[PDB]
DNA sequence: CTGACCTTTGACCTAG
DNA sequence: GCTAGGTCAAAGGTCA
DNA sequence: CTGACCTTTGACCTAG
DNA sequence: GCTAGGTCAAAGGTCA
């Protein structure tokens, strides 16, 4: 649910 | 204790789902906290670089490296890997 | 998982700067929590018999033993090391 | 002898 | 329909 | 002064 | 491109 891969 | 309010860092992504890499950081408050047998232990919010301050996260010491050239060796490290 | 709600258990004291002594508790709730790395762990509500709900605290399953023989004589046994 | 306060239970409703 | 929860009143313990 | 709970404040995510 | 719902972390206030 949270920014980047 | 280790870091100290102002001084920039690099540290974990500090959510688990995350790609594990460093972000450039900044301490912004350092707080003594409890451990689960009720320890002293350190805290440190912890401001990332770039993005705003509602995205500011508090993490325990072993996430928080210091800005040194070998923690940036491995920040490109592990950048590498997760765009890759 | 290992407990149910409802299920009457010993707990430890959850409070760190006491005698570790083991009182006569309640599952009151569980809950799925999730660990420093996000893994799934099992939290629990627990009510301490004899006193009223003001005195419920969360515990980690460590803290949670099963109301057997074997953890009945481990608390007399505690129970007589904190009166002395 | 009384009241405060805790426990365990059976009744019930509601939301899912 | 049944279930898990939540609320509620009855009833018994211990205590001061 | 503490722990639990609840609420508000941004910001995301996944639906549509 | 957008919006509507849920959800999350931080922070703050309340309750006992």
């Amino acid at each position: 649910h949270r920014k980047v891969l | 204790f280790k870091f100290h309010s102002g001084e920039k860092v690099l540290c974990f992504e500090p959510d688990p789902t995350k790609a594990r890499v460093l972000y450039d950081a900044k301490i912004v408050d350092v707080i003594v906290g409890k451990d689960e047998k009720g320890r002293k232990i350190p805290e440190y919010l912890i401001h990332f670089n770039g993005w705003n301050r509602s995205w500011d996260r508090w993490a325990a010491e072993d996430h928080v490296l210091r800005d040194t050239d070998e923690n940036r060796r491995l920040q490109r490290k592990l950048a590498r890997k997760a765009v890759a």
